[PDB]
């Protein structure tokens, strides 16, 4: 059996397949998607940057799509603002 | 708090249970992070384990700074690398 | 031009060189695809070259809008990712008989 | 013997570690660092950005320096944009 912290980092994997899997490349979230993840599972402090802003941060090679590699990004920076806040 | 926001929690609270044993209480020394990997990782870096200069080359290599200690910032760089090894191997 | 310009420019060259060839020409096909992977990274993509279906997996999963063709910006992907693999490869080290 | 452009992603990896190796952790180019980089290895459409702007975009772990991955989120913004510009 995993780890509790082995068996967060697969969730991590399986927030990104619920929304990659929405439709088109499945190892791709839209902007449209994006907007829906942010709202969905994000802390409001994360959300008020706005989901454009955020899709064009992400999105590196600029082609339309963030990859799971790019909403890692996302994991990177929300991880350490929400560690920010846990020790403020 | 959603899916991702208590898998965020887990990482943070995780990397503070071994950070405070010692020294300062919101970095890893070398010590705590060898602890840490060899228990809370012992799946994900199963081979990494068995060769103690491998790890060290890890602390090292996140170790940005050059402080001999991991600040959590330092330290969530694993954690997304070995989350994209995991999606690896799964497929 | 620098040397990193001139790297950027040469990944730049070797997708014109495969993407003009067939439909529309700034936009690799999967046989222009597989023809730039099979020549030019003969090495890096050794392995994978051995089996069509790998190579094959490795542009659906670039093509991020679903149209069977890699823009440019869709093929620069691979070249960071086989730049790092690359990196990986130098610092474990080369192995040697009967 | 490599493909030319197996040599020129190496290459790649030899331009970053001409500015990792200046100090400290050799996987780490900080902020300094990265302005002698850009000034040296960008074109002036990219060095315009400032580097202090192009270090905030790419620290995205905020440690206070570029690893050779976040690095390579700046070879590919280089390399879009350097493809847009020579075929406009
Ligand atoms: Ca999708
Ligand atoms: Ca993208
Ligand atoms: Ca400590
Ligand atoms: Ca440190
Ligand atoms: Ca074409
Ligand atoms: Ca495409
Ligand atoms: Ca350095
Ligand atoms: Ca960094
Ligand atoms: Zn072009």
């Amino acid at each position: 059996m995993l780890t509790e912290l082995e068996k967060a980092l697969n969730s991590i994997i399986d927030v990104y397949n619920k929304y990659s899997l929405i439709k088109g490349n499945f190892n791709a979230v839209y902007r449209d998607d994006l907007k829906k993840l942010l709202e969905t599972e994000s802390p409001q402090y994360i959300r008020k940057k706005g989901a454009d802003v955020w899709f064009k941060e992400l999105d590196i090679n600029t082609d339309g799509a963030v990859n799971f590699q790019e909403f890692l990004i996302l994991v990177i920076k929300m991880g350490v603002a929400a560690h920010k806040k846990s020790c403020e | 708090m959603s899916q991702l926001e208590r898998n965020i929690e887990t990482i943070i609270n995780t990397f503070h249970q071994y950070s405070v044993k010692l020294g300062h209480p919101d970095t890893l020394n070398q010590g705590e992070f060898k602890e840490l990997v060899r228990k809370d990782l012992q799946n994900f870096l199963k081979k990494e384990n068995k060769n103690e200069k491998v790890i060290e080359h890890i602390m090292e290599d996140l170790d940005t700074n050059a402080d001999k200690q991991l600040s959590f910032e330092e330290f969530i760089m694993l954690m997304a690398r070995l989350t994209w090894a995991s999606n690896e191997k799964m497929n």
